[PDB]
């Protein structure tokens, strides 16, 4: 992540990102829906950072520094390219919402009362559609992934080496390959609960409740379709025991 | 240190995210309670044995049963959760949470948590339970539910005081170092 960001989503909280004189102006409910807002923008900042990781110090560091066969970084990274497309412009519409919401004279102070039409823009039309392909892919990638990553650390030694390397700095403790893949599996379903929480705080103005309400029926089609579409690739897996599945 | 990988289990109600939040912290948050648990690498010395225990939350998953079971692959312990303060919680883990368990990440020690034990024996529990004809989960029937599905283990805890937690994860760890 870009230090700017970092610092503005240093804080545990909206509630102690601002400044106290600021935060002494709201409403209790509008601090709950800014503390929820402001987790589901920090966790979209967290998720585009292990995508960072995946694509520039694994992916392009396997392809810079080893010399693997064919096709094997693309197995190691299904889709990863495109999953960070998909994720920095999301995160880059969630951050311009924040800039513009801020006060003037202030890098911190600020209150988002629109979230919802931003979060339908995202989970509809041709944006939802590509994050169904892509995830579809991803997650029926997942299995053999991970089984590609273990055979290769067992018997491949500069590829040992390479992961000892870059995985040794405290910073990377939470982000192995292994781990990577799954935090990026599970971002999807962590969606439904930050925006039914913001939601449940969002029932001030009656247009932003009717959009949290679509936003989430969208972000639940989504994931029942991603769901639907999962067959976990296998590698060896012969014809007749896919066509016998 | 040797890496080791959990996974906690169980209904939304049963407090999993809220067990994993306030072990990762040792702390229950006195600001804001996050709603998501990421993923976490606790640093755990267990009866002289120095592990890394990846922590991983199912929460989000429940009602996806094709990308629920790519949590699984490597666990080295389950946390099966249910929650003290609802029987209904307790009822799906023998036929629901257990034969998945056991079916993906077979022969790993499973085990079971009852949660907000601290509700036991709370008044607005036991007039909320009473109206369908309800009560909150005794000792002996977490007990006899863990003998039951095979686990590992019983344990309770409470993330609302802490009183508990600290054990769990460490008796998790020895479990998970097990041939
Ligand atoms: C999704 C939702 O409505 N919630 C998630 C929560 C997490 C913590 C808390 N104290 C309340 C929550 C309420
Ligand atoms: C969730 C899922 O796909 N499952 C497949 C199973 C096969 C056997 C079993 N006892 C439980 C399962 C659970």
């Amino acid at each position: 992540s870009m230090e700017m960001d970092e610092k503005d989503f240093a804080a545990d909280s909206w509630s102690l990102a601002v400044d106290s004189s600021f935060l002494q102006q709201h409403k209790k409910e509008v601090m709950k829906q800014q503390d929820v807002i402001y987790e589901l923008i920090q966790t979209e900042l967290h998720h585009v950072r292990t995508l960072k990781i995946m694509t520039r110090l694994f992916r392009t560091g396997m392809l810079e520094e080893l010399h693997l066969e064919p096709g094997v970084v693309q197995g190691l990274f299904p889709c990863v390219d495109e999953l960070s497309d998909i994720h920095t412009r999301f995160l880059s519409q969630l951050l311009e919402r924040r800039r513009q919401a801020l006060c003037p004279g202030s890098t911190r102070n600020f209150v988002i009362h629109r979230l919802g039409d931003l979060l339908i823009s995202q989970f509809s039309g041709p944006s939802a559609e590509q994050m169904c392909k892509t995830y579809s892919e991803f997650c029926s990638r997942h299995s053999k992934a991970l089984k590609l990553y273990k055979e290769l650390y067992a018997r491949d030694k500069r590829f040992q080496q390479f992961i000892r390397k870059v995985t040794r700095p405290a910073v990377l403790k939470r982000h192995g390959v292994q781990e990577c893949i799954l935090l990026v599996t599970q971002r999807i379903t962590k969606y439904p609960l930050l925006i039914s929480r913001i939601l449940q705080h969002s029932h001030g103005i009656e247009e932003e409740r009717q959009d949290l309400t679509t936003a989430l029926g969208l972000v639940k089609e989504l994931l029942s379709n991603v769901d639907e579409g999962i067959y976990q690739l296998e590698k060896g897996a012969r014809l007749q025991e896919i066509y016998n599945r | 240190a040797i890496r080791k990988k959990l996974v906690i289990v169980g209904d939304g109600a049963c407090g999993k995210t809220c067990l994993l939040i306030v072990f990762s912290k040792d702390q229950f948050p006195e600001v804001y309670v996050p709603t998501v648990f990421e993923n976490y690498v606790a640093d755990i010395e267990v009866d002289g044995k120095q592990v890394e225990l990846a922590l991983w939350d199912t929460a989000g998953q429940e009602d996806y049963d094709r990308l629920r079971p790519l949590s699984y692959p490597d666990t080295d312990v389950i946390l099966m959760c249910f929650s003290i303060d609802s029987p209904d919680s307790l009822e799906n883990i023998p036929e629901k949470w257990t034969p998945e368990v056991k079916h993906f990440c077979p022969n790993v020690p499973i085990i079971l948590v009852g949660n907000k034990k601290d509700l036991r024996n709370d008044e607005h529990t036991r007039r909320e339970l009473a109206k369908m004809k309800q009560e909150p989960v005794k000792p002996e029937e977490g007990r006899d539910m863990a003998n039951r599905i095979g686990a590992f283990g019983y344990m309770e805890c409470s993330a609302k005081t802490k009183d508990g937690v600290r054990e769990v994860f460490e008796m998790a760890t020895r479990a998970a170092l097990q041939a």
